[PDB]
């Protein structure tokens, strides 16, 4: 699809068996999801931005369906104010910025 | 509030 | 242009005759730049990011060039890890997300 940016670019995702709404965020290096359980190993990480840093759990090789398209990659889980799909997964669905 | 991420 | 997301979507901007680097950020409602001098009056604004809320200075009707495209709109000045072009100016330069 072609998404305008008049409003926040929110899409439905499926992750860990659950449906969530997430923001397509070209500024984000990483994909960050609100607290949930995911299978497999994890390691701690700190990520930061406006307002400082938060501690997250880093899960590798997680499959996420993003607006109907499947991708695999690292997902960070922690106290983010909004679910974020970052560049590590936007690349896999072929997302581009066009102007 | 507006959000910047 | 068509911008892929394998690297950060960094572009050159021009504001007050000066060139700066900034990130095209679909996850940002607003545009925020690092401390610099802008003309005119400012108003207070609170913004939410990954690690919490911050106070910034809001300057309206500021001329800015983004990747060679002319825009005139609201620019926030405050503590940000990088200069961020958000949706308020991405819409002015006609940017869309496509997959
Ligand atoms: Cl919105
Ligand atoms: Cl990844
Ligand atoms: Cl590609
Ligand atoms: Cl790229
Ligand atoms: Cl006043
Ligand atoms: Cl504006
Ligand atoms: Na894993």
């Amino acid at each position: 699809p072609q998404i305008t940016l008049w409003k926040r670019p929110l899409v439905t995702i499926k992750i860990g068996g659950q449906l969530k709404e997430a923001l397509l965020d070209t500024g984000a290096d990483d994909t960050i999801i609100e607290e949930m359980s995911l299978p497999g190993r994890w390691k701690p990480k700190m990520i930061g931005g406006i307002g400082g840093f938060i501690k997250v759990r880093q899960y590798d090789q997680i499959i996420i369906e993003i607006a109907g398209h499947k991708a695999i990659g690292t997902v960070l889980v922690g106290p983010t104010p909004v679910n974020i799909i970052g560049r590590n997964l936007l690349t896999q669905i072929g997302a581009t910025l066009n102007f | 509030y507006d959000q910047i991420i």
